[PDB]
RNA sequence: CGACUCUCGGCAACGGAUAUCUCGGCUCUCGCAUCGAUGAAGAACGUAGCGAAAUGCGAUACCUGGUGUGAAUUGCAGAAUCCGUGAACCAUCGAGUCUUUGAACGCAAGUUGCGCCCGAGGGGCCGAGGGCACGCCUGCCUGGGCGUCACG
RNA sequence: ACUAUCCAGCGAAACCACAGCCAAGGGAACGGGCUUGGCGGAAUCAGCGGGGAAAGAAGACCCUGUUGAGCUUGACUCUAG
RNA sequence: AGGAGGGCGCGGCGGCCGCUGCAAAACCCGGGGCGCGAGCCCGGGCGGAGCGGCCGUCGGUGCAGAUCUUGGUGGUAGUAGCAAAUAUUCAAAUGAGAACUUUGAAGGCCGAAGAGGAGAAAGGUUCCAUGUGAACGGCACUUGCACAUGGGUAAGCCGAUCCUAAGGGACGGGGUAACCCCGGCAGAUAGCGCACGCGCCCCGAAAGGGAAUCGGGUUAAGAUUUCCCGAGCC
RNA sequence: CGUUCGUCUGACUUGGGUAUAGGGGCGAAAGACUAAUCGAACCAUCUAGUAGCUGGUUCCCUCCGAAGUUUCCCUCAGGA
RNA sequence: UUGAAACACGGACCAAGGAGUCUGACAUGCGUGCGAGUCGACGGGUUCUGAAACCUGGGAUGCGCAAGGAAGCUGACGAGCGGGAGGCCCUGGGCCGCACCGCUGGCCGACCCUGAUCUUCUGUGAAGGGUUCGAGUUGGAGCACGCCUGUCGGGACCC
RNA sequence: GCGACCCCAGGUCAGGCGGGACUACCCGCUGAGUUUAAGCAUAUAAAUAAGCGGAGGAGAAGAAACUUACAAGGAUUCCCCUAGUAACGGCGAGCGAACCGGGAGCAGCCCAGCUUGAGAAUCGGGCGGCUGUGCCGUCCGAAUUGUAGUCUGGAGAGGCGUCCUGCGACGGACCGGGCCCAAGUCCCCUGGAAAGGGGCGCCUGGGAGGGUGAGAGCCCCGUCCGGCCCGGACCCUGUCGCGAGGCGCCUCAACGAGUCGGGUUGUUUGGGAAUGCAGCCCAAAUCGGGCGGUAGACUCCGUCCAAGGCUAAAUACAGGCGAGAGACCGAUAGCGAACAAGUACCGCGAGGGAAAGAUGAAAAGGACUUUGAAAAGAGAGUCAAAAGUGCUUGAAAUUGCCGGGAGGGAAGCGGAUGGGGGCCGGCGAUGCGCCCCGGCCGUAUGCGGAACGGCUGGUCCGCCGCUCGG
């Protein structure tokens, strides 16, 4: 049960902070779960999805499916993985969106700030 | 009108619920009170929270004649018989009232008494570290100094009930209770013309 | 407990309205006179048109809180704590106690110390009252309604209501996070976890050190006996309840 | 046997009720105290590669700068950026810019109308830029009157 | 001569308890419906002004209401000047 | 008329007992029943995510009417009607389609105090070109004062601007609780020429007064004096 | 709207500008006109004005069940 | 409406919405607690789910517990009788008799009468009263809360 | 003529101040009527609406020319009570406070007057310096028609004697910001999708809430308990380092004027021979002045000291900025506005003022063939589904088609049958006692548990060893 006095319960005020987020409030949204292997190696449970991530999709009719993530679509709450696709009436073929929530990082790019952010995370989930 | 009601008398002619006044924020008042005592005793830790001493007094007029009560300070008088300086009274922790006046002996005293009382459990802190001053106490005295919650010195409303077994003598009998009273009472009304003829 | 809720007091009178009269083949309702849109010459000011003011707008001056004397008050919390001893009342209202030792259901003054939910669960199992704890953690669900569009969205049955007396004991961290378990101190015990719903028959477990106060607070039939001035415990309109027994008395038969 | 009218059922229409929702409303409680001649509130006109409105901004014009975060924005297209002084229709704010107006202030006003003064910079000419309302206060400068005097 | 009439195209409104043939009776004392009789046979077109006590308007005449308003005066009570 | 009792139904809150993607709510049905009745229970269908019953308690809680409100829909009814301003016809072209568009020919009307040619108010792009889904142009359209995309208004001389008219505002002063109402009530009148000399506010007219332009040419659309050529003027 | 009709160098017709604003204006006078509004315009508010008067007033069954009469009232379609 | 099928008004149809409510003051009734008391309503303390809850302030806050009188001011010295449910005794009679009804009194106060005696000389009150008057006493029953109904002020059933 | 001053004038002189905006709360003025009185004029509505101004985070008020009658209390404000009371009122309708008492919160101060004359000791500005919300220096000015200091009735001055009187360093507390902070996406089934059902597990001081393809504690954000870091605020406070006032005693003692107060007139109040305020007339005092709720005179008593100024807290808050919550509404509801809503549109203008939310998990938004001038159709494709861009569901009125039935100037309706149709099978039975086949044990025992009555007796189960009826 929730004890702050500063925090809100309330549906309507939670729906609202969540859909009118700005882009750099959606990052940490759309967070997905690290591998096993990743989560062992770094400590950390969950990280947000990057565009270069290795990922596998876990959830859908895509469940098993690897790919790299082409996109992060922060607007529709979506990510486009490589190869992940469907044909059109007229042939064309489309990306499909998945939610960062249903799948699993099992490759991380790191650039320099990655790694200050595992460290970060690591300790909390350490200690 | 219909019935064997009460005559009504509504006073709700005029624009009654523009005035509405509803105490929803009752609850909330009392923590916004609540919190500020607590604040205020954070800002004066070793000071009582209760505030300055005060005096004792009968409440006036003839239904509350004989009830007693905080007043509003001690009178000049009161503080120069306990050796209290009028300006030092302030600073210390009492309440000075220089409306007020001493008609009669016991009232006086009691108040007199109660200061010196409030004297005897008094601990000042010297303004500095030197205790030049003569008015501090010691360090044992500091070295042990909390803050008291409530009324450290109590006032005693009305006279405790006590009965009590006497004989009853033979002047005690045929006093004639309500002879004296129509008596007095009479000297009361014949008193102007008992004056009107001794000047004539 | 109730906050209070109203309409505006505009709320439907905020337009420009006055009624046409008659002459004109239209009932005498007040028209929006403006002209050159949708609004002018419709109905206004009415609870019977669109738009309009409803019959009694509800005010913020309702009578929201009652008042109950002190005294029944104290009657009928007493009368709550004694329904929750006989086990048959408790049965009544839904709680599954069949496997727990005695119903009074005095618990050592150990439990006082635990502070792990996992504890919390562990003493529970060892006095038989995990039963009612498992189904009020289940039947938790959705409020049909309009509830749920409001800020209550999840009910459930009640469990165990566990009493403590310490007065800083932890035990209510441990338990504050299982479905339907309250924890309330003997010292300022309430009727709305003793009856729930208004029925009596609450599943509590005492703490000895909450029983051993239980004489302190509410004391007995004698006068000063007890923290609450002015409070007796209430008397029995029948000295003895046995029907069975009054009637195929000697005296009687 | 058919047409017409009425009626019962099935399917199709018309219409938008009902049901389930809800980034909205209403009510209550709490905290805080901050507009303007250093030009406010309000009004106008502009401003994007593709925009009319709403939202934002002001010729530095859906933005410049600082800090923070740390790889997007996306309806389309092109550019920039990535182990980085570094993307963002990101957050935040200390540095900036801030058209015509408006208490509105050179005079006006159904007028982008009618004046005066200074002036970088290149005698005179052309200047970029800027001043010139009213009431009042302290001080100051130039004055008026035999109003009250003094000595010549 | 233009309409009306007939055609192609376009295309309203007023009004509408349900409806729509009569005689007499009784009845809120002038019925489309009720009672007793006369009768009574699909569906359609052009007109017509007897009826529908037809429509149009909460009668403007009349009265009532302890409802007004405009005007007058020797009404009552005031008032600028 | 009226009173009262016992029940039926709607929506919440506190409790209890349940249902549902093996299909909840709502809706539909010449389906089957229960209850005097308000109502309830089941079946089949549709639909695709929530709902019910019992105890207590609470309420914006039950419709046929109010010339009731809002919305939707009938008959009337393919009916009333589309009749002022004299009037059309032929051939061709274009186009899916021509009584209505374009060209030619013919017959007529306005008859120059016009149905002609240009302005002031007012409008604001309706002006010109190209194109055309629907809507609109009360029949129709290939067509446009519609719609879409572009283009178009050039001044020392034409006007405004300058002056004053009836009149309006307004410094000081006067009144006024303030908003505001008063301009002749005279107040050191706020300055003008060459130290010297003098000394009796603004707004208000594209029909009043008034510095100065003519001819010819040019565009899809301008210029009845703005662009070009030439010739002048202030 | 058609035909007919009144006046037509004057107390004539008319554009623009300007003045007068609601118990006020303006009136060769009809209570005329003052933005389709005039025996007191229009707009918003007081205001959900008052009404002894007209209309409406939403589920079922069961039981009981009237009065239009007395008195008083600026009382006579109303109250007690 | 005395009287409607009416040649008396409203109603073309359908869906959704649509009218005795909330608050204050009294009153009777009923329900709950306590009871010569009752009310904790404003405050304070506390409250780890809480604008709940719990505790606490009354030796005088409000209603009650005592009237009458304009006021000055005085203020209940303790009942019988008839009928009575029920209980008891004897074998129809007797005893005790609650509530309630009826009758006659006593006491308090307003008004009027009255006056031994004490007394601060104007007060007191042994006795003795009254075709007078009281929302009195000789029964302590009330206080708080809840609900329906009724009257009244509020938009006040709706237009 | 040179001068000093007074009053005044002009400056785009140097430096400064003001005007407007906002409405919830607050301060000042001005000011109705509808309405009620069952008519209506006083009264009520109401010292309200409207109108004109002024502020702040609160405002205003505030330290007795106050109450009372007591054993007396002792500034202001707010709450409860006083109290629907005293009073007022065609004494009608109605109206209507205060004192005491209990709470919240408490706090008292500054001037003018006589008071330098052995020295205007005071203040502002220009300029310069510095250690800079200020300090110092210098020069000008203000001011004697009075700046500073002392003093304020509680006093005080004067006289005589004893006790009291800045800088920094390091934290705390207050406000804000950031970072980190538990546990399954294991197996099976159904489904487009598991977040559903079943099986096996884990966290919990975290089972508030939200998101994600269906009811998700463990998929994600968060929530709990905490920890770490950064920045304000310059007061408040906790440890470190470095003459004047009070008190006792004893002759002066100054205190606010067209103001008080009185008359009258108007208004207002509960204020009644007059509650406050205002205009006008009269017009003060210092052994005096103002009150003690009935006008007057006289004698006592109680009580205050106006006509100058400031002052926190408790209190108010339909506005602004920022938070939290709800037995509230759910698109004809809730604000007029869930949406480019004070918008479209209407009026010359002041003003008036709507309607309008929902495909799907994902546009995967329907390629292509064929007919047609096109719009479109017919096939086809996507999807779990056409749910086919006003697209969730999709009622009624009303309409088309197909099938059925009836009909001589209405039809519908109640009761009763019949003809035809549509339904239904808990719509309606097939078992029960006697006999040849399959297949279980008493009585007694050892043992284990647990009963009923108030020490006897009871049932069950598993095991034996005799037994035979089921
Ligand atoms: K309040
Ligand atoms: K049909
Ligand atoms: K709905
Ligand atoms: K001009
Ligand atoms: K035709
Ligand atoms: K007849
Ligand atoms: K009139
Ligand atoms: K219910
Ligand atoms: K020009
Ligand atoms: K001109
Ligand atoms: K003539
Ligand atoms: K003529
Ligand atoms: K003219
Ligand atoms: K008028
Ligand atoms: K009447
Ligand atoms: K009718
Ligand atoms: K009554
Ligand atoms: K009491
Ligand atoms: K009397
Ligand atoms: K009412
Ligand atoms: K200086
Ligand atoms: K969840
Ligand atoms: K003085
Ligand atoms: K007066
Ligand atoms: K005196
Ligand atoms: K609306
Ligand atoms: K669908
Ligand atoms: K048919
Ligand atoms: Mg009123
Ligand atoms: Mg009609
Ligand atoms: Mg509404
Ligand atoms: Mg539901
Ligand atoms: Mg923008
Ligand atoms: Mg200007
Ligand atoms: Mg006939
Ligand atoms: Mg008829
Ligand atoms: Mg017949
Ligand atoms: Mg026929
Ligand atoms: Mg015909
Ligand atoms: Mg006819
Ligand atoms: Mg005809
Ligand atoms: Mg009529
Ligand atoms: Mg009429
Ligand atoms: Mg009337
Ligand atoms: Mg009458
Ligand atoms: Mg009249
Ligand atoms: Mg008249
Ligand atoms: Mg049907
Ligand atoms: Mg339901
Ligand atoms: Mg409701
Ligand atoms: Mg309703
Ligand atoms: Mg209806
Ligand atoms: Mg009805
Ligand atoms: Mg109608
Ligand atoms: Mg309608
Ligand atoms: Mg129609
Ligand atoms: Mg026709
Ligand atoms: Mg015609
Ligand atoms: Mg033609
Ligand atoms: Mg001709
Ligand atoms: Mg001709
Ligand atoms: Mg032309
Ligand atoms: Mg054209
Ligand atoms: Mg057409
Ligand atoms: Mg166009
Ligand atoms: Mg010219
Ligand atoms: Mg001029
Ligand atoms: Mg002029
Ligand atoms: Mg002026
Ligand atoms: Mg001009
Ligand atoms: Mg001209
Ligand atoms: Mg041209
Ligand atoms: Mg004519
Ligand atoms: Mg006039
Ligand atoms: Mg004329
Ligand atoms: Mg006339
Ligand atoms: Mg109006
Ligand atoms: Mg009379
Ligand atoms: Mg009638
Ligand atoms: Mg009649
Ligand atoms: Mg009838
Ligand atoms: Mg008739
Ligand atoms: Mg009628
Ligand atoms: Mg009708
Ligand atoms: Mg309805
Ligand atoms: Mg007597
Ligand atoms: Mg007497
Ligand atoms: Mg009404
Ligand atoms: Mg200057
Ligand atoms: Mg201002
Ligand atoms: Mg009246
Ligand atoms: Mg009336
Ligand atoms: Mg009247
Ligand atoms: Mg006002
Ligand atoms: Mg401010
Ligand atoms: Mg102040
Ligand atoms: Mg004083
Ligand atoms: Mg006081
Ligand atoms: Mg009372
Ligand atoms: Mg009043
Ligand atoms: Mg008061
Ligand atoms: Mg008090
Ligand atoms: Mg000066
Ligand atoms: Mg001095
Ligand atoms: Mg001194
Ligand atoms: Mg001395
Ligand atoms: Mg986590
Ligand atoms: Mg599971
Ligand atoms: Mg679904
Ligand atoms: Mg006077
Ligand atoms: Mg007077
Ligand atoms: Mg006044
Ligand atoms: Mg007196
Ligand atoms: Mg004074
Ligand atoms: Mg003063
Ligand atoms: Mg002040
Ligand atoms: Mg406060
Ligand atoms: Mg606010
Ligand atoms: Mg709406
Ligand atoms: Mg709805
Ligand atoms: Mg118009
Ligand atoms: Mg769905
Ligand atoms: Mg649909
Ligand atoms: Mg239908």
């Amino acid at each position: 049960m929730k004890r702050n006095p500063r925090v809100t319960s309330s549906r309507r005020k939670c729906r609202k902070a969540h859909f009118t987020a700005p882009s750099s409030v959606r990052r940490v949204l759309m967070s997905a779960a690290l591998s096993s292997e990743l989560r062992h190696k770094y400590n950390v449970r969950s990280i947000p999805i990057r565009k270069d991530d290795e990922v596998q999709v876990v959830r859908g009719t895509y469940k098993g499916r690897e790919g790299k993530v082409v996109q992060v679509y922060r607007r529709r709450w979506v990510i486009h993985v490589e190869r992940i696709t469907r044909e059109k009436v007229n042939g064309s073929t489309v990306n499909v969106g998945i939610h960062p929530s249903k799948v699993i990082v099992t490759k991380l790019k790191l650039d320099k700030d990655r790694k200050a952010l595992l460290d970060r995370k690591a300790r909390g989930r350490a200690a | 009108v219909k019935h064997n009601n009460v005559i009504p008398n509504g006073h709700f002619k005029k624009h009654w619920q523009n005035y509405v006044k509803t105490w929803f924020n009752q609850p909330a008042r009392k923590q916004r009170r609540r919190i500020a005592r607590q604040k205020n005793a954070v800002k004066i830790f070793p000071r009582p929270t209760s505030g300055p001493l005060r005096p004792i007094v009968q409440c006036q007029t003839r239904k509350y004649n004989m009830k007693a009560r905080a007043g509003r300070g001690f009178t000049l008088e009161e503080l120069k018989s306990a050796g209290i300086p009028k300006k030092l009274a302030p600073t210390i922790g009492i309440s000075v009232d220089h409306r007020r006046k001493n008609r009669s002996l016991e009232g006086m005293q009691s108040n007199i008494q109660r200061l010196k009382t409030y004297k005897a459990k008094l601990v000042i802190f010297p303004r500095r570290a030197r205790k030049v001053k003569a008015g501090d106490s010691t360090p044992e005295e500091l070295a042990n100094a909390t803050q008291v919650q409530g009324d450290y010195m109590p006032i005693a409303r009305g006279e405790k009930r006590s009965v009590e077994v006497v004989k009853v003598t033979e002047e005690m009998k045929e006093f004639k209770a309500y002879g004296k009273l129509r008596v007095e009472r009479m000297n009361q009304r014949q008193l102007g013309a008992r004056q009107k003829k001794a000047a004539e | 407990k109730r906050q209070p809720y109203a309409v505006s007091r505009r709320a439907g009178h905020q337009t420009s309205a006055e009624s046409w009269g008659t002459g004109r083949a239209v009932s005498r309702i007040p028209r929006v006179p403006g002209g050159g849109t949708h609004r002018a010459g419709q109905g206004a000011f009415g609870n019977m048109c669109r738009g309009g003011r409803m019959f009694a707008p509800t005010k913020t001056w309702r009578k929201w809180h009652r008042r109950v004397n002190v005294h029944l008050r104290r009657v009928a919390v007493a009368s709550a704590l004694a329904a929750t001893s006989v086990p048959s009342l408790v049965l009544a209202r839904g709680h599954r106690i069949e496997t727990v030792p005695e119903l009074p259901l005095v618990i050592s003054d150990s439990a006082e110390s635990i502070e792990k939910t996992s504890q919390a669960i562990k003493i529970l199992k060892q006095v038989g009252a995990y039963a009612d704890a498992e189904k009020a953690k289940d039947s938790v669900g959705i409020r049909p309604g309009k509830g749920k569009m409001r800020n209550r969205r999840y009910i459930n049955r009640k469990g165990p209501l566990i009493v403590y007396g310490t007065e800083g004991s932890k035990i209510v961290k441990a338990f504050r996070n299982l479905p339907g378990v309250d924890v309330a101190n003997v010292e300022r015990l309430n009727l709305l976890d003793l009856a729930p719903g208004g029925h009596l028959g609450r599943f509590v477990i005492w703490t000895e050190s909450a029983f051993k106060k239980l004489e302190e607070v509410y004391g007995t039939f004698e006068a000063p006996s007890l923290k609450k001035k002015g409070f007796i415990l209430p008397r029995p309109k029948m000295a003895n309840a046995d029907l069975g027994r009054i009637i195929n008395s000697d005296e009687v038969q």
